């Protein structure tokens, strides 16, 4: 993805603010809340009728840190998301069949977490840097998708 | 919003697809099948390969809610109630989707109705089917 | 549809805003702009630059039209009645970019609200965001 | 954009019995009814009150000639459609303000403009091949906007 070195360097210098486990179990349980058609991938974790159910699901949290965690890793290689994700794009296809207009809701919904999680120091240009590295993350998520 | 304009235009439209209606409901799905391959997401127990007859029996009862959404025009949410829950509670099929399949029976139709699919109906077959994937996506949240 | 729970939720957030609406109108659109350049598009007769007047003028008109419609939660399409025909006949911004408002304004709620944007609330506003959106296209076509 | 070697075929098969004059007043005309927001930017061309009006407006039979004329160009150049469609990016973003949604559903419209004419000889690969070529051709004309 084609971030300038200053974009690049606001969105690492907030991530080091960021608690992948806190931040990962928020984005997905508001995923799994605000578009509900997403809890379809995920009955084996049990009870998700309600909000309070998801926001408290331990599996909901665990998976959510798992998720974030890949992402973080990403950030690393912003350069090359593609060969990063490239084993990932294949299993979300090819195993768990999952839709990847998927990775788009979430990117939406973590990038309201962080703006929920700093307040103003999310600024529009912060945003905008987010926007991008979301986008290039879920297309690199489905690259290898046939 | 559909016109009476476009309830004359459909009307008259899926009347010359007529018994032909199921297996034009298969060829708009092996269309999109090709053409976006994301949407095999939702059809992982199927057998997609050409000719597949899950993909001509899952045709037959697209193609016969159609006919039912055709024939309701007047009061949709109603006539498709059933599929609405089922779509929005057990399918859980991401709204981008309608599109796409909408998209591929627009072609289907306009490959099979040369005379019909003059510019009028094919913006009133594509507002119905925008009505439709409307209404199937109404319960979802 | 907006449930009972939907309207107290949006109601509860939008006083919250209150005097802001305007600053927080104006600041969704920058994001908008930065974020989702093809935006910018329909704004070609805009400085858009950081602050600039027009672009705090547009925001306070956007915040006080979405204040309007909070008020009318039960009768959008009449409320909403001159924005509706504006938009579907003069300024004829594709629906696509409804969407990129949206989420733009949801993310400038986030970030000013963080005792209120609640999981619940989060959904109820994108919710209400998303049925004032198909309001405003209703009349496209 | 990679076309597979019998998609190519298929491809320059089909175009070389496209009469682009014809398919290109077709496809524009079509944009113009079917989504008739899209007429924002015509306001010089005259009425295009209705389907009739529009069809027949020689307006809109000329720019559709030369819009499907550049798109003819760029099936020469499958293999750079970023670099051919470069200038043309640029003076959509920035002269003509045209948000780049349209080229999108023009290629659609232009989709079931040759499913139409060529009946059962667009077949579901052949559109399948097509549905890449005007994505990619979309992406291409969208690639310089800021
Ligand atoms: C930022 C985008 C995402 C990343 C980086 C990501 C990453 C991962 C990783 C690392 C795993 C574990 C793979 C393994 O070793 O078995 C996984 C599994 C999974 N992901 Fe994704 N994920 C993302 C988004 C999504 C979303 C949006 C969905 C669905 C809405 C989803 C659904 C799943 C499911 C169902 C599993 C398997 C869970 C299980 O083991 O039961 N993922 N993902
Ligand atoms: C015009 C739009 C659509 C209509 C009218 C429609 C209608 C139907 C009908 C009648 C059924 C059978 C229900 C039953 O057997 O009781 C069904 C099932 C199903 N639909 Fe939808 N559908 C539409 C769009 C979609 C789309 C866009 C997708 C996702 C790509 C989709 C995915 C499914 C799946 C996975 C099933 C279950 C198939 C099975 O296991 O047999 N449908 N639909
Ligand atoms: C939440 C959805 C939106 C609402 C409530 C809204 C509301 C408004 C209002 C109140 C006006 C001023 C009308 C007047 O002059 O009295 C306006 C104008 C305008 N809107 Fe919308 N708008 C929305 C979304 C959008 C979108 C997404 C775009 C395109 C990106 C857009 C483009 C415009 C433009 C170009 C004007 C004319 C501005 C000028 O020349 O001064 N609007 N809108
Ligand atoms: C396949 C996609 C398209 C291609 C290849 C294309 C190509 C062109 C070309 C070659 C020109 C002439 C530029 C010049 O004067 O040097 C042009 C002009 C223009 N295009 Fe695009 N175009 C495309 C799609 C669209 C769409 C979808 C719209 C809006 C719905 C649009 C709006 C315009 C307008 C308003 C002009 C200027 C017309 C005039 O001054 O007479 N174009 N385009």
């Amino acid at each position: 993805v084609h971030l300038t070195p200053e974009e690049k360097s606001a969105v690492t210098a907030l991530w080091g603010k960021v608690n992948v486990d806190e931040v990962g179990g928020e984005a997905l349980g508001r995923l799994l809340v605000v578009y509900p058609w997403t809890q379809r991938f995920f009955e084996s974790f049990g009870d998700l009728s309600t909000p309070d159910a998801v926001m408290g699901n331990p599996k909901v949290k665990a998976h959510g840190k798992k998720v974030l965690g890949a992402f973080s890793d990403g950030l690393a290689h912003l350069d090359n998301l593609k060969g990063t994700f490239a084993t990932l794009s294949e299993l979300h296809c090819d195993k768990l069949h999952v839709d990847p207009e998927n990775f788009r809701l979430l990117g939406n919904v973590l990038v309201c977490v962080l703006a929920h999680h700093f307040g103003k120091e999310f600024t529009p240009p912060v945003q905008a840097a987010y926007q991008k590295v979301v986008a290039g993350v879920a297309n690199a998520l489905a690259h290898k998708y046939h | 919003v559909l016109s009476p304009a476009d309830k004359t235009n459909v009307k008259a439209a899926w009347g010359k697809v007529g018994a032909h209606a199921g297996e034009y409901g298969a060829e708009a799905l092996e269309r999109m099948f090709l053409s976006f391959p994301t949407t095999k997401t939702y059809f992982p127990h199927f057998d997609l390969s050409h000719g597949s007859a899950q993909v001509k029996g899952h045709g037959k009862k697209v193609a016969d809610a159609l006919t039912n959404a055709v024939a309701h025009v007047d009061d949709m949410p109603n006539a498709l109630s059933a599929l609405s829950d089922l779509h929005a509670h057990k399918l859980r099929v991401d709204p981008v989707n309608f599109k796409l399949l909408s998209h591929c029976l627009l072609v289907t139709l306009a490959a099979h109705l040369p005379a019909e699919f003059t510019p009028a109906v094919h913006a009133s077959l594509d507002k119905f089917l925008a009505s439709v994937s409307t209404v199937l996506t109404s319960k979802y949240r």
